[PDB]
C-alpha cells in the first residue's frame, strides 16, 4: 500500500494542517467524528468499528493553538497522543527551539513517529509543514529532521515552508532564523517548496477579487496544492506519477531541489462563468509572472524542468497542443541541455470545493512545479538583510545566551552563498 | 593598540599513532589558511617556536610599560589540550621550558634588584575568578559575592578583594599555586570559569617625591562550548551559557575599541567592567590564542580562529 | 502554565494595581466576592495566569501588597474589590518611609524584606511553570523606589532566568509634588538599568495632557490616570490568556524589542481614545488605529518622538481584522516616515494579533515603542540632580541612614552612560 506521514510543527504548520485535513476529509467523505456513511488508506487507517484516524503528528512548544484544536470541531478525529505540547514557546529563538527547550519532547515525538511507521507497510515518505523565521519552525524542525535522517534515512522527505517576504514582515529577527533553517534544510531534505504571503495576497487581490485576505485563504490555497500533488497516489487516472518519479524528473543535480509552485485556475464565482477555461488557457496562465507564489519574476532566469499535474477532464491531445504553443514562445527560456523538460500527469478526479470558500467549482485544474534559476533573488534579498543586521551584531546576545556560538551565523551565510553560486553556475 | 597572536602546537606521541594529519598551512609569518580560507593576524607562530620568542614578541613591551607607571593586559584563550598551560605556566623552574608568567616575574624582579637605592617598590597580588557572573576570591574562600565600584576618578576596582604583599618570585609562585588549587575545574582539567590575576607595582621616589602606579593584568579565558554537540544538562548547561555570553561581550568590547566607535559598550559584562582602566586609551593589550592543527580538532580550531579574528 | 506573580509597592503602585485588578476581573468575568459569573468558556480557559483556585469555585489573585504605612492597605481593603485579596498577602510596617530612598532601601525595608520574600516564595512554589514577575511602583517616592529596588534585587538573585517587567511612574518636569524627587529617581534608575528585563516608563504630565486634549475631560483625577495605565498593562499581555492568529509572549517581545541589553526602556500607548459625544462621527478600522498610535500626542511619556528615531515598535492588535491590512499599514508607516526609524534595522515593527477584543470595543491596539527620544527625560533628571548635588542640599537625611556620596556619584555616572548609549544611534 501507499501511505505518507504528515508532521506539523509550529503555529503556521498547525493551521496549514487544519486546512489540509479539512480538505482531505471533504474529499474522501469522512465526517469530522471519523465515521463515514481504497483511496483513503494513503492518509488514514481503520480501527475496526468504522472510525478513521489520520496519520498526522501535531507538535508545538506552546499550548495555545493545539488547545484550540483539542476543543474545536475536529476534536474527535485525532488520537489524543498525537497532539504533543510543551510548556514555554521558543520566543523567536533558534537555540531555544533547537536544544534548550527541544530536549524535553523530542523523544516523545520520535516515539510517536516510530509507532506510526511500524504500522504502515509501504511507506512512501514524510510531509513536513513549518514556517521560516519562527523559533520553533526553524530550530525544532532541524532537530526532528536530523533525527529522522539518522533513523530512517532512505525515506523521502518533502517540506512546505513559508519564506520571508521582501517588504512585508512580522518579526524583527526573521533573517537570522531563516538563514539558520535554510542552512539546515540543504543537508537533510529532498524537495523543499517555498511560498511567501505577499504573492498570495496579490493573487487573492487580482484573481479572487478579495481586498482583505487573511491567513485562512492562504492555508486553503496551500492545501489545494498539496492535495493536487497527492491526488496521483490517492486516485487513479492516465499517466499517474508518484513521489520518486517526481524527484527523478524534477531534480537534475543533488542540491538543485528548490522548486516553486503555481496553481490554476484561481477564479471567483462571478468570473467562473463568462470564461472558457479550456486546457490551453489554464496552461498559458500558469507561466505568467503575476501568478507565481514567490516574489520572483521567471523572466529573469531559465527553466530546467517543469512537471504539469492536470486533474479533471483533460485529454492528452490538448496537453500536447498546449505544450507546443508554450514551446514556440520566446519569452519563456529553457536551458540548452534539456531538450525535453515537461512531465505530464493526469487524473480523473476533479478538485473539490470546500463550503465557505473563495474558489469556484471548476471542471479542471492544473498545478505546475518548476525549478528555475530565478529563485536566487529572494535568497539574495534575505542575505542582504542578514548582513545589514549582523554588521552591528544586534539581537545576538539572546541567541548566545542559550549556548549557541557565534560561528554558526558565518557558517550558514557561507552555505547560502555557496547555494546561490551553484544555482548561478548551473544556470549558464 | 590591540594585538592578536596565534600559536600552534606539534603532534604529540599519544596521537601520532592514530594517523592524524596537519590542516594548517603557513604563508609568510602572518597568515594561516585552513580549507583554503585565509585568517590574517598580527603574528602566527609555528611548532618550532620556543617560549623565549613568544615572550619577547608578545609580552615584553607590556611588562616594560608597567614599570613606568602605565597599564597592561594579557589574555589567554583556547580549548583543552591546545597549548594554553604550556604557553602560560609550563614547567615552573626549567630555564628553557618555563611559561610566560615565570618570565614575567623574573623580569619584574630583576629590575628591582638594579635600580639605585633611593626608590622604594611594593608589590601587590590579587586573584579572583568569575563564575556564574559572581566574583569569588581564590585567595580567600570565605568571600564569595564581591562587587565592583568606582572611586572619585571613575576608575573601577573590586571591593573587599584580598590583597597581599610579596617579596620574591617564590612567594608569587606559591600564591599562584594556592589560588589555582581552588578554581572550578570540570572532570581532562577543563576550566569552567574565567580567572583574573593582578600584579600591582607602585613606586615612590624618596628624593623627587613623585609616585607612579602600574597594573599588570593576566586573564585566563574559558573555552566556548557548542552545547548542541555535547549534551550538557544541569550545572554544565548554565556554565556553558555564561561562558559563551561573557566571551561574546568581551569580543564586542574589543571590536568596538578597534573600530574607533564613539561609544564603547564597557558595561555589558563584569569582565570588561573591571578592565575598563587597562583596555582603551593609552593602554597596550595583547591576546594569545592557542590552536591545535590535528584534523581531529578542526571545529574547535576554527572557533578559536574566528574568536581571534572578531577583534581585528 | 505561564503564571505571573504581581507585586505592588507604595501608594501609587497599590492604587494602580487595584485599578488593574478591577479591570482584569471585569475582563475575565469575576464578581468582587471572588466567584465566576461570566458568559464564555475562554474566560475560564486561561484563568490560572493571574488567579489561584479555592474551595467552592472561588478565585484569589496572585498579588502581594507591600507598604511601610498602613494607610494605603486599609484604603484598598475598603474598596469595591477589597474582599478578593488573600489577607495573608498584606505585609506592612508602622513607621513611614518619609520620602527617603535611603530609609526604605536600608533601614526600615531591611526589617520587612524577609516576610515579603517569604510570601513571594510561598506564592511561587504553587505555580506549574513560572513566566515572570510584575511590579508597579513610582520612582519619585521613598518606599516605592527603595522597596521595589530591593525586592527586584532579591528576586533576580533567587530567580535568575525569569522575566521581570516593571511599570514605573517617572518624575515630570512641569508637575512635581516632592522636593527630593531627582535623588530618588536617579538612585532607582541606577538599579533598574541592571536588574530588569523590560521596564515601561510613564509620567503624569502626558496622562494629564491626554485627558485634557484627546478625552476632552474637564476635571480629571487620579482615577483616570490609573485607569489608562491599567488598560495598557492589560493590553501588554493579552496573548498569554486568549487565542489569536499571531501569538506573542513576554519573552518574544523582549527578544524582538531589545537590540542591546541596556536599552530596555519603553513608552506605552493605547488606541482608540475618543471623547463622549464624539464617537458617532468616527469610523473604527485598522488605518485609524494605526494613525492614532503613531501620533505624538498619544504616548504616555513626556518625550517628543519627532526628536529622535525608533529602534523597535511592537503593536498588539485585539479583535477581528485582516492580516494584509495590518502588514500594509505597518509597512507604509515606515516607508512614509523613513527619517523617524533606524535605517540599519529592517522591519522595525512587530505585529501580534489576538481575536478577543476588550468588552465594548470592536478593535483595540496597544503601542510599545523603544525610541531615542527617552534620553531627554534622563537629561532633565540628571540636570536637576547636578543642580541639587553641588551644594549637598537635603543630603544629611540620606547620610543619616547609612549611605555615602559614592552611591550618588555612581548613579549619576550610570545614568550618563545610559544617555550616551541612547544618543549613539541617532
Ligand atoms: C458606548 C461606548 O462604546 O463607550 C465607550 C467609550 O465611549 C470610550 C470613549 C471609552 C470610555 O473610557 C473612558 O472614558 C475612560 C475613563 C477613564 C480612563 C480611561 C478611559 C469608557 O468609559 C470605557 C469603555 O471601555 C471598556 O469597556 C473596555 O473594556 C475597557 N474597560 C475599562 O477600562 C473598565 C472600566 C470600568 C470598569 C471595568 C473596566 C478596557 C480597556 C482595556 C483593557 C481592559 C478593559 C468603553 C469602550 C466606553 C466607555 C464606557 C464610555 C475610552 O476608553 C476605553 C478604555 O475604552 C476612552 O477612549 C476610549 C474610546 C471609547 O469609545
Ligand atoms: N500561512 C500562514 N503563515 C503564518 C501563520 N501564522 C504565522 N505565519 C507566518 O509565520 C511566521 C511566524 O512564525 P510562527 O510559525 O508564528 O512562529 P512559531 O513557529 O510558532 O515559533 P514560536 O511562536 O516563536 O515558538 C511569519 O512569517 C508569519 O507570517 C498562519 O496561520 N498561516
Ligand atoms: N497615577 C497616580 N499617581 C500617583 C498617585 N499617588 C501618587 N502619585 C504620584 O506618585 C509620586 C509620589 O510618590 P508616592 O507613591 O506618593 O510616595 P510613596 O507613598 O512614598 O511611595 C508623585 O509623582 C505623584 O504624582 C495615584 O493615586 N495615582
Ligand atoms: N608549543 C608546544 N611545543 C611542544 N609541546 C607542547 C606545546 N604546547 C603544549 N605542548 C605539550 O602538550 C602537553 C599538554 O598540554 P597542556 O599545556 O597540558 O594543555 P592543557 O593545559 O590545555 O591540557 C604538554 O606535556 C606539552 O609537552
Ligand atoms: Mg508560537
Amino acid at each position: 500500500m501507499r501511505e505518507c506521514i504528515s508532521i506539523h510543527v509550529g503555529q503556521a504548520g498547525v493551521q496549514i494542517g487544519n486546512a489540509c485535513w479539512e480538505l482531505y476529509c471533504l474529499e474522501h467523505g469522512i465526517q469530522p467524528d471519523g465515521q463515514m456513511p481504497d483511496s483513503f488508506n494513503t492518509f488514514f487507517s481503520e480501527t475496526g468499528a468504522g472510525k478513521h484516524v489520520p496519520r498526522a503528528v501535531f507538535v508545538d512548544l506552546e499550548p495555545t493553538v493545539i488547545d484550540e484544536v483539542r476543543t474545536g470541531t475536529y476534536r474527535q478525529l485525532f488520537h489524543p497522543e498525537q497532539l504533543i505540547t510543551g510548556k514555554e514557546d521558543a520566543a523567536n529563538n533558534y537555540a531555544r527551539g533547537h536544544y534548550t527547550i527541544g530536549k524535553e519532547i523530542i523523544d516523545l515525538v520520535l516515539d510517536r513517529i516510530r509507532k506510526l511507521a511500524d504500522q504502515c507497510t509501504g511507506l512512501q515518505g514524510f510531509l513536513v509543514f513549518h514556517s521560516f523565521g519562527g523559533g520553533t519552525g526553524s530550530g525544532f524542525t532541524s532537530l526532528l529532521m536530523e533525527r529522522l535522517s539518522v533513523d530512517y534515512g532512505k525515506k523521502s522527505k518533502l517540506e512546505f515552508s513559508i519564506y520571508p517576504a521582501p517588504q512585508v514582515s512580522t518579526a524583527v529577527v526573521e533573517p537570522y532564523n531563516s538563514i539558520l533553517t535554510t542552512h539546515t534544510t540543504l543537508e537533510h531534505s529532498d524537495c523543499a517548496f517555498m511560498v511567501d504571503n505577499e504573492a498570495i495576497y496579490d493573487i487573492c487581490r487580482r484573481n479572487l477579487d478579495i481586498e482583505r485576505p487573511t491567513y485562512t485563504n492562504l492555508n486553503r490555497l496551500i492545501s489545494q496544492i498539496v492535495s493536487s500533488i497527492t491526488a496521483s497516489l490517492r486516485f487513479d487516472g492516465a499517466l499517474n506519477v508518484d513521489l520518486t518519479e517526481f524527484q527523478t524528473n524534477l531534480v537534475p543535480y543533488p542540491r538543485i531541489h528548490f522548486p516553486l509552485a503555481t496553481y490554476a485556475p484561481v477564479i471567483s464565482a462571478e468570473k467562473a462563468y463568462h470564461e472558457q477555461l479550456s486546457v490551453a488557457e489554464i496552461t498559458n496562465a500558469c507561466f505568467e509572472p503575476a501568478n507565481q507564489m514567490v516574489k520572483c519574476d521567471p523572466r529573469h532566469g531559465k527553466y530546467m524542468a517543469c512537471c504539469l499535474l492536470y486533474r479533471g477532464d483533460v485529454v492528452p491531445k490538448d496537453v500536447n497542443a498546449a505544450i507546443a504553443t508554450i514551446k514556440t514562445k520566446r519569452s519563456i527560456q529553457f536551458v540548452d541541455w534539456c531538450p525535453t523538460g515537461f512531465k505530464v500527469g493526469i487524473n480523473y478526479q476533479p478538485p473539490t470545493v470546500v463550503p465557505g470558500g473563495d474558489l469556484a467549482k471548476v471542471q479542471r485544474a492544473v498545478c505546475m512545479l518548476s525549478n528555475t534559476t530565478a529563485i536566487a533573488e529572494a535568497w539574495a534579498r534575505l542575505d542582504h538583510k542578514f548582513d545589514l543586521m549582523y554588521a552591528k551584531r544586534a539581537f545576538v546576545h539572546w541567541y548566545v545566551g542559550e549556548g549557541m556560538e557565534e560561528g554558526e551565523f558565518s557558517e550558514a551565510r557561507e552555505d547560502m552563498a555557496a547555494l546561490e553560486k551553484d544555482y548561478e553556475e548551473v544556470g549558464v | 593598540n590591540i594585538k592578536v597572536m596565534c600559536r600552534f602546537r606539534p603532534l604529540n606521541e599519544s596521537e601520532v599513532n592514530r594517523g592524524d594529519k596537519y590542516i594548517a598551512k603557513f604563508q609568510g609569518e602572518d597568515t594561516v589558511v585552513i580549507a583554503s580560507k585565509p585568517y590574517a593576524f598580527d603574528r602566527v607562530f609555528q611548532s618550532s617556536t620556543s617560549q623565549e620568542q613568544v615572550y619577547n614578541d608578545c609580552a615584553k613591551k607590556i611588562v616594560k610599560d608597567v614599570l613606568e607607571g602605565y597599564n597592561g593586559t594579557i589574555f589567554a584563550y583556547g580549548q583543552t589540550s591546545s597549548g594554553k598551560t604550556h604557553t602560560m605556566e609550563g614547567k615552573l623552574h626549567d630555564p628553557e621550558g618555563m611559561g610566560i608568567i615565570p618570565r614575567i616575574v623574573q623580569d619584574i624582579f630583576n629590575y628591582i634588584y638594579s635600580m639605585d637605592e633611593n626608590l622604594e617598590f611594593h608589590i601587590k597580588v590579587s586573584y579572583f575568578e568569575i563564575y556564574l557572573d559572581k566574583i569569588r576570591d581564590l585567595l580567600d574562600v570565605s568571600k564569595t559575592n564581591l562587587s565592583v565600584h568606582e572611586d572619585k576618578n571613575r576608575v573601577p576596582y573590586v571591593k573587599g578583594c584580598t590583597e597581599r604583599f610579596v617579596c620574591s618570585p617564590d612567594e608569587v609562585m606559591d600564591t599562584i599555586d594556592e589560588g589555582k588549587s581552588n578554581r572550578h575545574v570540570a572532570v581532562e582539567h577543563s576550566s569552567r570559569s574565567h580567572s583574573i590575576f593582578l600584579i600591582n607595582v607602585k613606586q615612590e621616589n624618596t628624593q623627587t617625591e613623585q609616585k607612579l602606579s602600574g597594573k599588570l593584568y593576566l586573564v585566563d579565558l574559558a573555552g566556548s562550548e557548542k552545547v548542541s554537540k555535547t549534551g550538557a544538562e544541569g550545572a554544565v548547561l548554565d556554565e556553558a551559557k555564561n561562558i559563551n555570553k561573557s566571551l561574546s561581550a568581551l569580543g564586542n568590547v574589543i571590536s568596538a575599541l578597534a573600530e574607533g566607535s564613539t561609544y564603547v559598550p564597557y558595561r555589558d559584562s563584569k569582565m570588561t567592567r573591571i578592565l575598563q582602566d587597562s583596555l582603551g586609551g593609552n593602554c597596550r593589550t595583547t591576546i594569545v590564542i592557542c590552536c591545535s592543527p590535528s584534523s581531529y580538532n578542526e571545529s574547535e580550531t576554527k572557533s578559536t580562529l574566528l574568536f581571534g579574528q572578531r577583534a581585528k | 502554565m505561564r503564571e505571573i506573580v504581581h507585586i505592588q509597592a507604595g501608594q501609587c503602585g497599590n492604587q494602580i494595581g487595584a485599578k488593574f485588578w478591577e479591570v482584569i476581573s471585569d475582563e475575565h468575568g469575576i464578581d468582587p466576592t471572588g466567584s465566576y459569573h461570566g458568559d464564555s468558556d475562554l474566560q475560564l480557559e486561561r484563568i490560572n495566569v493571574y488567579y489561584n483556585e479555592a474551595a467552592g469555585n472561588k478565585y484569589v489573585p496572585r498579588a502581594i501588597l507591600v507598604d511601610l504605612e498602613p494607610g494605603t492597605m486599609d484604603s484598598v481593603r475598603s474598596g469595591p474589590f477589597g474582599q478578593i485579596f488573600r489577607p495573608d498577602n498584606f505585609v506592612f510596617g508602622q513607621s513611614g518611609a518619609g520620602n527617603n530612598w535611603a530609609k526604605g532601601h536600608y533601614t526600615e525595608g531591611a526589617e520587612l524584606v524577609d516576610s515579603v520574600l517569604d510570601v513571594v516564595r510561598k506564592e511561587s512554589e504553587s505555580c506549574d511553570c513560572l513566566q515572570g514577575f510584575q511590579l508597579t511602583h513610582s520612582l519619585g517616592g521613598g518606599t516605592g523606589s527603595g522597596m521595589g529596588t530591593l525586592l527586584i534585587s532579591k528576586i533576580r538573585e533567587e530567580y535568575p532566568d525569569r522575566i521581570m517587567n516593571t511599570f514605573s511612574v517617572v518624575p515630570s518636569p512641569k508637575v512635581s509634588d516632592t522636593v527630593v524627587e531627582p535623588y530618588n529617581a536617579t538612585l532607582s534608575v541606577h538599579q533598574l538599568v541592571e536588574n530588569t528585563d523590560e521596564t515601561y516608563c510613564i509620567d503624569n504630565e502626558a496622562l494629564y495632557d491626554i485627558c485634557f486634549r484627546t478625552l476632552k475631560l474637564t476635571t480629571p483625577t487620579y482615577g483616570d490616570l490609573n485607569h489608562l495605565v491599567s488598560a495598557t498593562m492589560s493590553g501588554v499581555t493579552t496573548c498569554l490568556r486568549f487565542p489569536g492568529q499571531l501569538n506573542a509572549d513576554l519573552r518574544k517581545l523582549a527578544v524582538n524589542m531589545v537590540p542591546f541589553p541596556r536599552l530596555h526602556f519603553f513608552m506605552p500607548g493605547f488606541a482608540p481614545l475618543t471623547s463622549r459625544g464624539s464617537q458617532q462621527y468616527r469610523a473604527l478600522t485598522v488605518p485609524e488605529l494605526t494613525q492614532q498610535m503613531f501620533d505624538a500626542k498619544n504616548m504616555m511619556a513626556a518625550c517628543d518622538p519627532r526628536h529622535g528615531r525608533y529602534l523597535t515598535v511592537a503593536a498588539v492588535f485585539r479583535g477581528r481584522m485582516s492580516m494584509k491590512e495590518v502588514d500594509e499599514q505597518m509597512l507604509n508607516v515606515q516607508n512614509k516616515n523613513s527619517s523617524y526609524f533606524v535605517e540599519w534595522i529592517p522591519n522595525n515593527v512587530k505585529t501580534a494579533v489576538c481575536d478577543i477584543p476588550p468588552r465594548g470595543l470592536k478593535m483595540s491596539a496597544t503601542f510599545i515603542g523603544n525610541s531615542t527620544a527617552i534620553q531627554e527625560l534622563f537629561k532633565r533628571i540628571s540636570e536637576q540632580f547636578t543642580a541639587m548635588f553641588r551644594r549637598k542640599a537635603f543630603l544629611h537625611w540620606y547620610t543619616g541612614e547609612g549611605m555615602d556620596e559614592m552611591e550618588f556619584t555612581e548613579a549619576e555616572s550610570n545614568m550618563n552612560d545610559l544617555v550616551s548609549e541612547y544618543q549613539q544611534y541617532q
